[PDB]
């Protein structure tokens, strides 16, 4: 049954793609709500969203790397 | 597969309902008018 | 040649009639018995419907109440004792030249071929009377109006062929799938087990059968406007 | 297998799409109300909102060219 | 299997309308709020709104082609 | 081998209808909240609101579609 | 493969309803919540809940005769 | 196979119970704080959530069946 | 296969445990909320979470009943 | 095969947690946000989680069950 | 199946944890919204956000143990 | 099923990074509101979400132990 | 059939019980309607 | 600067320089009989020196207004000390030498996992070693990826959170051990078994959140080894500064929701 | 076990830790905990008077 | 192994200088900031002693 490397791969990146894609699209909803709240209060906001974002996109890369690694 | 000729005496039966009810709750649409 | 649904139609009908007969035989203001139910109906199902649009609430009127009062008891006569027990014959009793024991009362809208009568009739409704005070652009694609708008215009299209496909779809499935829970909770067990499930069928079978009516005015509405 | 590189393409393409299929949907549904009720923050969440689109679109689009190189 | 690229036209339609079904939802529903709070602030709205379906959109339709690949 | 077909038509009548189900939940009930906040602006949200509505369900139809021609 | 079309059936019944479920219960939800806030408007809120609901309901429809389908 | 039909009601159940569960958890929530914000509309809304209960409780039966028709 | 019998008795309860995990979930936070923002409606608000937590759990009993018809 | 055993285990301990998982969540929260909105009402409100978390719990140690028979 | 422990140990973990981590992230930020909200009630709802937290660990321990269980 | 491991440890990550995902992103979009209606607190109640995100993302981190712990 | 008798009669049984409930409050409206008609 | 990413540098020996994967759980050094001495002790104990003589110098000649290695401890010891009051605030000086020191201890140890020659400087694509007829065991090994350390910490934390709870609200621990009658005695087997977890999963915790990152270090140096793990080696420098963190704040955190 | 959990090795990290703590508390947290007590109680006697 | 030993030290340099470049002065800073603090309170303290 060879092949099943292809299928591991294709797994491994939709599996790792389908929550961080909603993890940051929840993050930049709340942080753009929040700065069209009172936009005072911004770069103490944009901080924390982009940490969020890059936790969350880093969760994406293990998946996307522990993919690459089936490919290569 | 879906027998066309019961389709087609559903509709038929379907339209005498619609004609009946229709000539028989004319006078009770007429009256309910009106009465109110 | 005929099937068991159609016989449940014409009782239905029968039904219907006497109905109808027996309220219209004494019209008089201030009702009250059977007539004053059928008034009270009527007048409830013509408030509804005007809630959507009042301009058609008078010209549609006797087709939606026709296809209610036809569906509701259709649906209503699956619930009935002795529906799906009595045989034909084109353990069970008809064991002995075994014929399947097929069911003398089968409701009407648990076939394939009753429910796409008013499906289709529906569709040529909304599609004559669409036409009716709009010309070309009742079924408008709208090609590249606001920016391509053709392929919102296209899509948009299929979906108004499948509209009596799911009416009529929806209608048999939830009909068929009352009386086939009702028979296997009676075959799980005989006595006090459907109880929570008898009465969830007829007032799935009610709501069905006034959603049905609901829904084509709403798509009767939506396509003049 | 006869057929596992044509999964492995449908997963790849479909799985890691549902991630950024919400992810954009909120970003463009919070951006849209923080419009509605702000309208002089237009611009601040605007790119915002396209920022946090094209992070998401960033995984679709990974999850699309391992698509290709499993399918070609 | 000999039946297997069936299933693959199924998954890439199947999943590939999980996302964007959503995501048109949200944003639709969002920018009706929107307009619903400050009806003034529709026109501007509406636009953001087409624009992030026919984002998703893009992706779903990233997932049509497979379909019009696999299928034919 | 023998029935792949049939487990090809169910998951993409499935999946293909999980996606729009729910955006059309959100859409209506997106709607309906702007309508009881704004009466007037009934004619402006209702038509978006169809138009989201036919999105969803046209990805919805066209998972249906996709199954049908794998039957027939 | 023996048996497929049981799982075929069983498949399409239950997840066209996975969707469907959760659109009915937000429209439910939304339109509950609509009255609460406008009891006067319920008469404009419950003909365009009624027509949400079949809208979302259909899809999971579409799986049942699919089943039905399938089963028979 | 020997089993398939075990693993399919199996499945047809608890597809139909996945989605009607957060329905009618959604349901009874936003009826429970329409009347908790208006408390002489309740027979007013508690008609509106049974006959959307039921809406979305048929879906499971739905699959139920489905599994009495498989397991049989 | 052998064990087919034990994968069907665990996917009953484990997809039968999902839908209705979310929906008492649900049901209890709203019902909640509602005695938070008015204490003196309180058991006209029990009542229904209790019914609603009923009905969900009515859905689980019967994913029970049949991985127990499974497991016998 | 061979392990379905413990693939059966797997996947009654994963699915009997997917749901509770999330109802717990919920519930938390609203009895969080019930507390910080009205202080005096917790030494009822909390119970009302309690006789609830259980509940939810009550599915996934359902699961553990089948945890634990078929692993043993 | 040379190697069915392998995918049985997968999902052990893997889906053991798609449910916990949605509750987690819900339950913490009710917390921190009910805190921003109320800032004098902090002492006392955290000690039922972290309850709520350790349930929800415990309910994914669940399913770290039982793959190492199967590991082992 | 000579490359099954590949597929588990795929599914390890994959499954796994889900929940964690949309918890970390829940996380930071109430937080983020949080501060942005409350900035005087903004100093106090990070710590409270940067334990939270974690939490979620240990048990993706199980997920991808596990992984590495199926791949090697 | 034994079983379809019984079905039978826990349906007939289950309707009445329904339909008391459910007449009540339908003939008080019936009722008032008649009333509030004239 | 304008536009001159060119990511020429980034084309330098893709995956044919660097070896595979070479990742493993733990390993041993020994070097003495009876104890088999592992990487990770040695780090656990040239971090525990380091500790230790960072102390000392910071401490040397207190003088009443802080200045270098004096001003950064006070500064770390004081904000640690808010953080913990701002949860319990009675417990804070007994509980702060344990808590704070496992905050020291993770955070280095975090930190050393990422020093060059982690991985690449070891004993006996093919390295060194691995050209002769031995494998290479690799040194410098980050002690919070090793599970004989992170499962002394939980250990250690779980005694001392038993101790002070059953020190203090009395020996009852009814909420948990046995209740009479409501849902409480169903609550109460329930939070037993999170309280028999707790542990478990805090060295798991920290196990995997080094362990990952370590391992992820080292297969994205196996593919493209330049100037693209620089964003990772930021990011693995946070998770090791959070995990050093929260694993403090959990253990004060669970100690605190103990005592109430 | 494979995973590298011995006995001896987990009893020689618990020692090795619990000596860091009591000689941490012993050097540097008891000196710190003390210059921090006496600035906020020289504060004090200065807002005496 | 003189191939991953090369590549990590030259990232970790790398990142170092980029730590050194936006993370220095704002630490910096807030020692600095701390220590004024602190001495313009001792001074404080000494001169209502004085």
């Amino acid at each position: 049954m060879e092949g099943l490397n292809l299928v591991a791969t294709a797994l491994a990146v939709g599996l790792g793609a389908i929550g961080p894609g909603v993890g940051i699209g929840i993050i930049v909803s709340g942080a753009v709500q929040a700065i069209g709240r009172n936009p005072e209060i911004e770069n103490r906001v944009v901080t924390y969203m982009f940490i969020g974002i890059a936790f969350t996109e880093a969760l994406a890369i293990f998946g996307l790397v522990i993919a690459f690694l089936i490919g290569f | 597969g879906i027998n066309p000729t019961l389709f087609i005496a559903q509709l038929i039966n379907f339209l005498l309902l619609i004609f009946i009810l229709r000539a028989l709750l004319y006078r009770p649409v007429m009256n309910l008018l009106n009465e109110r | 040649p005929i099937t068991n649904s159609f016989v449940v139609a014409i009782i239905i009908d029968i039904f219907v009639i006497a109905l109808a007969v027996a309220a219209t035989r004494n019209l008089q203001m201030v009702p009250r018995g059977l007539q004053n139910v059928m008034e009270f109906i009527l007048e409830s199902l013509y408030n509804l419907f005007r809630n959507i649009n009042a301009k058609y609430v008078a010209t549609a009127f006797p087709l939606v109440a026709t296809i209610f009062l036809f569906v509701l008891f259709g649906n209503w006569f699956g619930l009935l004792p002795g529906v799906g027990s009595i045989g034909v014959c084109h353990h069970d009793t008809c064991a002995a030249q075994g014929k399947k024991l097929v069911p003398l009362f089968r409701a009407p809208a648990a076939d394939l071929n009753f429910t796409f009568a008013i499906a289709v009739i529906s569709f040529v409704f909304i599609e004559y009377w669409g036409f009716r005070a709009l010309g070309p652009g009742y079924l408008k694609k709208f090609f590249n109006t606001n920016g391509i708008m053709s392929f919102v215009g296209i899509i948009e299209f299929i979906s108004e062929l499948v509209k009596p496909f799911a009416l009529a779809f929806r209608l048999f499935g939830n009909i068929f799938a009352g009386e086939v829970l009702l028979v296997v909770m009676a075959f799980l067990v005989p006595l006090l087990l459907p109880l929570p499930f008898y009465g969830f069928e007829v007032f799935v079978g009610f709501i069905q059968a006034l959603i049905f009516a609901l829904l084509t005015y709403a798509f009767l509405n939506i396509a003049v406007t």
